[PDB]
């Protein structure tokens, strides 16, 4: 009657800095954005002096 | 953003230009007037002699 259940899948060390490097990238790319709309609202308000 | 900002900048810089060089002829042409009028009563060895 069992259900069959897997208590727990341990990769050995090399696997597992390779699964979370996905999760690493993922959140990168919220910053790389900020940061850009950082830059493109600072270069409006130059402008806006220079003129 | 920041050239359009910049273009906007050099329109209004040449506004204010064309009107000084309105003011600019305005003075050529009082000039011109008076040293003719000096230059047609009396002679012409006095300029050679400035230069």
């Amino acid at each position: 009657v069992t259900r069959i259940e897997i208590r727990d899948v341990r990769p050995p060390a090399e696997l597992i800095s390779s699964m979370n490097a996905q999760m690493k990238a993922e959140r990168t790319k919220r910053a790389y954005i900020l940061e850009a709309e950082g830059i493109r609202q600072a270069e409006i308000l130059k402008a806006e002096g220079e003129k | 953003q920041s050239q359009i900002l910049k273009a906007e900048g050099e329109r209004q810089s040449a506004f204010l230009q064309a009107e000084a060089r309105e003011r600019s002829a305005e003075a050529e042409a009082r000039a011109t007037k008076m040293v003719s009028e000096a230059i047609a009563s009396g002679d012409i060895q006095a300029v050679n002699y400035f230069v």
